[PDB]
This record gives C-alpha cells, sequence and structure tokens, in this order.
C-alpha cells in the first residue's frame, strides 16, 4: 500500500509562510521524481513544482522565487516551502510520486487559505420540526454549522454510528465572508424521543469540536 | 506554450450510455497523454497513461485512444458512481504535467419528486439576533428545483442562499438546502414560513406558523 | 589537410543521448567559419572562446561528441544547466571551452508511429559528472524492496524512448547535436584554425 500523507496546510496572511509536508511509504522519496500539483477552489489542476532523483528542482512561471521544493530522506518525506502567499496561492495542494511525467499516486491534499480574516469557530445549532405533532412517519432532524472561518468543517452522528441517510451539504460563503453549513439526517419518528441524534462538528481550523444533541423544538 | 483544450466542458448521460469526451494538444505530443478521474473533495486518480494504456485497478469500461493532438476517452458503459470531473494531461511537458481545463459528467436518471422538510430557528439562534430558516429538497431528480421563499405569502429574494449535495453513488439523486436569513426583529413580525418547491408545473410548499409550534 | 567535419556532421546514423558518440579530431586545420556561417545550424554557441575567433585558435585535439535529443532539450547542452538531459546524459562542466551546434532533424529521426530508437536515461539516483557516459541498464529500484532484474512496480527500465512522430511540435522534434570540446595539453597543436 503506496500512502502519500500531506500536512501543514491552514490560514495566512496576505505575505506570510508557510511549509506543507508529503510523508511517504511504499516508494522511497529520493529515489523518485515527485511533485506537487495545487488546485484553486472550483478550478482545474496547476502542477507546481518538482524534485528529480539526482535533486534538481523547477517551478513553474506562476510560484518561481517563491517556492522552494525539498525533502528528507531520513523521514521519506517531501517538502513545500511557500513564502510571499497571496490569494492567488490558495488551494488544495497534493503531492504525487511521477513515473514517465504521468501521476500514479497522489496525498490527500491539504487546504492553504490566503487572507487576512480571522479564524472563527462555528455556531451549531439544532434543526428539528416545528411540531413533531405533524411529523410524518420520516422525520428530518439536523445541525446548522454557522459562521466559521476558514474551511473546512466536518460532520458526524452519534460518533460516526450513523450514516444511513446522512446528508452533510457544501459550505456557502454568506455576504458576511463566513461560511455556513447544515448536516442533515432523516429518521423513524418513532425513535424520536426514545433515541437520541447528536452531530459531532469538528473545526480543526480553530481546534474547536462541537457535540451538540438535536432535542425537540421548544 | 502548447495549450490543452477539452470537449465538451459537460456531459449529461444515463447509466449503461458510452460517453465519449475530448482533449487536444495544441501542437503534436505523441502519446504522452494521461487521463485522470476526479471526484469532488478527492485526489485525481490515474486512468490512463501513455494515451492508451489503462492504469492497474481502473474498471474497464475506461479506455483511452488518439496520438499526436487529438485525444479520447471513452466510457464504454456508465455506471451511476463515474460522475466527475475527468482531465487529461500532457505528460512530456518540461518543466511540468500540463493538464486540460477537465470534462465534468453527471449522470441523467428519470424524474424523482424531493421529500420537502422545512425547520424553524432554534431558541438558541434568535437569542443572539439573526433567524436562519431552513428547507431541506431530499433525494431528488433534477437537479433544477425553484425553491421560493415566502413570509406571510410574501416572495422573498437576495436573503437566502442554496447548497447541494453530490450526486448519490447508487441512485444518482441530488438532496438542496436552502437557509433563509433574518433579522430576530424581522422575524417576530411575521407568522408564516413557507419553503415552496416547484418542478416542472408541480408546486409542493411546506410551511409553519412562528406563534405555533 | 582540413579537418574532417564532414564524418561528424553527416553521419547517416547519430547515437542516443545516453550512449553519446565522441571522435578525436586531430592533426589538421579547422575552419570553423564554414560551420559557424552555415545556414545548416539553429544552435551555434560557445564557451571560453569567441566564435568569430575560431579560425585564429590552436588546440592539441577536438573532440566530437553527437547525439539526439529533442528541441527544448538543445539548451541544457551548455555549462551550468540542469535538467533530464544535463542531469543524466550528458554533462558539460562550468569551464567548457568549445561550441555547440544543433539542427533540426525531424526529416530524419521521426517516423510515422514513432520512433522508439532514441532512449535517453530517464532514472538514476545521482547526477553525472561532467563528461561522464552512463550506458548500463539496470532496473532501478525506485522502493526499498529489490528488483532481480525484474521489471514491475517500483522496479523501472532507466532509459525512456522519445517517440519521435513527424507530428510533434518543435520543441519535441529530435535535433542532431555536435559538441566540439577544445583540449589544450603541455604538448604541440595538431588542430589549428585557417586564419591562425
Ligand atoms: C555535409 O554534406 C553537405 C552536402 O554533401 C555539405 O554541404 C557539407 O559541407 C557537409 N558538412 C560538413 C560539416 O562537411
Amino acid at each position: 500500500e503506496v500512502q502519500l500523507v500531506e500536512s501543514g496546510g491552514g490560514l495566512i496572511q496576505p505575505g506570510g509562510s508557510l511549509r506543507l509536508s508529503c510523508a511517504a511509504s511504499g516508494f522511497t522519496v529520493s529515489s523518485n521524481y515527485m511533485s506537487w500539483v495545487r488546485q484553486a477552489p472550483g478550478k482545474g489542476l496547476e502542477w507546481v513544482s518538482v524534485i528529480y532523483p539526482g535533486g534538481s528542482t523547477f517551478y513553474a512561471d506562476s510560484v518561481k522565487g517563491r517556492f522552494t521544493i525539498s525533502r528528507d530522506n531520513s523521514k521519506n518525506t517531501l517538502y513545500l516551502q511557500m513564502n510571499s502567499l497571496r490569494a492567488e496561492d490558495t488551494a488544495v495542494y497534493y503531492c504525487a510520486r511521477e513515473v514517465a511525467g504521468t501521476y500514479d499516486y497522489w496525498g490527500q491534499g491539504t487546504l492553504v487559505t490566503v487572507s487576512s480574516a480571522s479564524t472563527k469557530g462555528p455556531s451549531v445549532f439544532p434543526l428539528a420540526p416545528c411540531s413533531r405533532s405533524t411529523s410524518e412517519s420520516t422525520a428530518a432532524l439536523g445541525c446548522l454549522v454557522k459562521d466559521y472561518f476558514p474551511e473546512p468543517v466536518t460532520v458526524s452522528w452519534n460518533s460516526g454510528a450513523l450514516t444511513s441517510g446522512v446528508h452533510t451539504f457544501p459550505a456557502v460563503l454568506q455576504s458576511s465572508g463566513l461560511y455556513s453549513l447544515s448536516s442533515v439526517v432523516t429518521v423513524p419518528s418513532s425513535s424520536l424521543g426514545t433515541k437520541t441524534y447528536t452531530c459531532n462538528v469538528d473545526h480543526k481550523p480553530s481546534n474547536t469540536k462541537v457535540d451538540k444533541r438535536v432535542h425537540h423544538h421548544h | 506554450d502548447i495549450q490543452m483544450t477539452q470537449s465538451p466542458s459537460s456531459v449529461s448521460a444515463s447509466v449503461g450510455d458510452r460517453v465519449t469526451i475530448t482533449c487536444r494538444a495544441s501542437q503534436g505530443i505523441s502519446s504522452w497523454l494521461a487521463w485522470y478521474q476526479q471526484k469532488p473533495g478527492k485526489a485525481p486518480k490515474l486512468l490512463i497513461y501513455a494515451a492508451s494504456s489503462l492504469q492497474s485497478g481502473v474498471p474497464s469500461r475506461f479506455s483511452g485512444s488518439g496520438s499526436g493532438t487529438d485525444f479520447t476517452l471513452t466510457i464504454s458503459s456508465l455506471q451511476p458512481e463515474d460522475f466527475a470531473t475527468y482531465y487529461c494531461q500532457q505528460a512530456n511537458s518540461f518543466p511540468g504535467g500540463t493538464f486540460g481545463p477537465g470534462t465534468k459528467v453527471d449522470i441523467k436518471r428519470t424524474v424523482a419528486a424531493p421529500s420537502v422538510f422545512i425547520f424553524p430557528p432554534s431558541d438558541e439562534q434568535l437569542k443572539s439576533g439573526t433567524a436562519s430558516v431552513v428547507c431541506l429538497l431530499n433525494n431528488f431528480y433534477p437537479r433544477e428545483a425553484k425553491v421560493q421563499w415566502k413570509v406571510d405569502n410574501a416572495l422573498q429574494s437576495g436573503n437566502s442562499q442554496e447548497s447541494v449535495t453530490e450526486q448519490d453513488s447508487k441512485d444518482s439523486t441530488y438532496s438542496l438546502s436552502s437557509t433563509l436569513t433574518l433579522s430576530k426583529a424581522d422575524y417576530e413580525k411575521h407568522k408564516v414560513y413557507a419553503c415552496e418547491v416547484t418542478q416542472g408545473t408541480t408546486s409542493v410548499t411546506k410551511s409553519f406558523n412562528r406563534g405555533e409550534c | 589537410n582540413l579537418c574532417p567535419f564532414g564524418e561528424v556532421f553527416n553521419a547517416t546514423r547519430f547515437a542516443s543521448v545516453y550512449a553519446w558518440n565522441r571522435k578525436r579530431i586531430s592533426n589538421c586545420v579547422a575552419d570553423y567559419s564554414v560551420l559557424y556561417n552555415s545556414a545548416s545550424f539553429s544552435t551555434f554557441k560557445c564557451y571560453g572562446v569567441s566564435p568569430t575567433k575560431l579560425n585564429d585558435l590552436c588546440f592539441t585535439n577536438v573532440y566530437a561528441d553527437s547525439f539526439v535529443i529533442r528541441g527544448d532539450e538543445v539548451r541544457q547542452i551548455a555549462p551550468g544547466q540542469t535538467g533530464k538531459i544535463a542531469d543524466y546524459n550528458y554533462k558539460l562542466p562550468d569551464d567548457f571551452t568549445g561550441c555547440v551546434i544543433a539542427w533540426n532533424s525531424n526529416n530524419l529521426d521521426s517516423k510515422v508511429g514513432g520512433n522508439y530508437n532514441y532512449l535517453y536515461r530517464l532514472f538514476r539516483k545521482s547526477n553525472l559528472k561532467p563528461f561522464e557516459r552512463d550506458i548500463s541498464t539496470e532496473i532501478y529500484q525506485a522502493g526499498s524492496t529489490p528488483c532481480n532484474g525484474v521489471e514491475g512496480f517500483n522496479c523501472y527500465f532507466p532509459l525512456q524512448s522519445y517517440g519521435f512522430q513527424p507530428t510533434n511540435g518543435v520543441g519535441y522534434q529530435p535535433y542532431r547535436v555536435v559538441v566540439l570540446s577544445f583540449e589544450l595539453l603541455h604538448a604541440p597543436a595538431t588542430v589549428c584554425g585557417p586564419h591562425h
């Protein structure tokens, strides 16, 4: 099993610097051509940098002078050091192993957000029907995860024991410049107030996790 | 300064259809051409290298052809899990690979009416001076549904935002969330909150009365 | 007695770059201006010497290295360059004294369906020293598992074909390259320009 595990992405002010890491197993980093490829939100893939087995390094015109690709043999890890970051650099950054110019294995990606806005943890509010008295045999419940920055949040239900019929929506950017999303689940209405439903909202960018039991609308 | 283009920019096709998408290089690149599939929120996955060779572990329904400037990726029998953006990539550029802009494939299927639910704002949120009213459209097809908010029978605009899940990997339906945002003050002025969902010539309205419930 | 540059420049076959050819040129008069003034060449660049003064110089011997690479790699055949060619195939030193000459060979060296004859070394763990030649074909170990001479996952043949097709963009078309190295030893000169 080849694994590329990336780390180090997060929020950074314009003109700031950040270093990404990509820990490899299943091939030897120093023996391989390794690249970074990025993808700005909703846009295509852009190759950004490569390091050759013999140590040569090359860079896209878009990042030349500002980025430095490097590796540590003992840790079998690839790095990308980025300086003078600007909004145009906001993207998910992937590392990839390259064989004859094609990328056969990729990391999971790490999000870099270049912004002068502050980290803001989410407010989690219940989604529950106005009245259970009028609930059909299937009821919907959920959590609204309001007013956070930057992306991303994850949502689980009952610590991952409840997965069937879960829908977690893509965040919308509000006019405030804060994100908001909902996560919903449908359940038997007969279960309501005999089974408990808790959404587990993780916002790693603010190091905050919220567990919120969803009650009848009060 | 090779330009890689792809056509069409999007295609909608039914399960079992043959799908053909095109990649063009602005100058000849021989067979130095790769294809990737990228699912929403995932890394690209290599499908095809050297224009026509299938990557280990990739299903046989994917195939590539062409050499020089014009390339094709074919899905012989589209599966519901095949919705994605598909990218070609020039594999012999220096210093780096050059990606095409991608073709987005979505799964076509029969209409499916949404299950519609409405949620009042929480007392907890109201305490802080804002009211979010949420409307869920669950498991429907097609994507295009008109969601209209009404407050005491007055049509809202400019104060809602929508978001959609990715197509179900089995039944190809969508779900949709619409959020209407009001001040607490505005919220408390009004009684009837209604989300009206129109597909074609059928509308379904779910509502609540702020006073009750 | 004129230097037989013809045997180098007009050879029917050229070497793959990984297996670059060297020919020693000695005991002759070298009219460099004939080559310099030629319409044949898309690159004619000299290092450590003035290209216009070549007909005036004496050297102990001249060496002619020749091979095929792609158009956009010709720029790697220069002091202080990096890339697959400079790193793993043909490396010039910082202090190089000589000339680099190249011309498009798409008409001779491309084939319909791709020419699979011309190779370069793709995989090598360290860069070549200047003027080093590596013609080995050991399976390259890209992981921690030994290859035991068998191609497969993380076990690569170290040479790759260019696959030159006549429809390739010019930067990807084959170019024939001749590198003239000018050698100065503590001995009588045997190669002099006619205007010395
Ligand atoms: C190669 O051949 C052509 C035609 O026979 C001739 O013009 C040219 O002088 C030869 N090149 C050299 C370097 O002798």
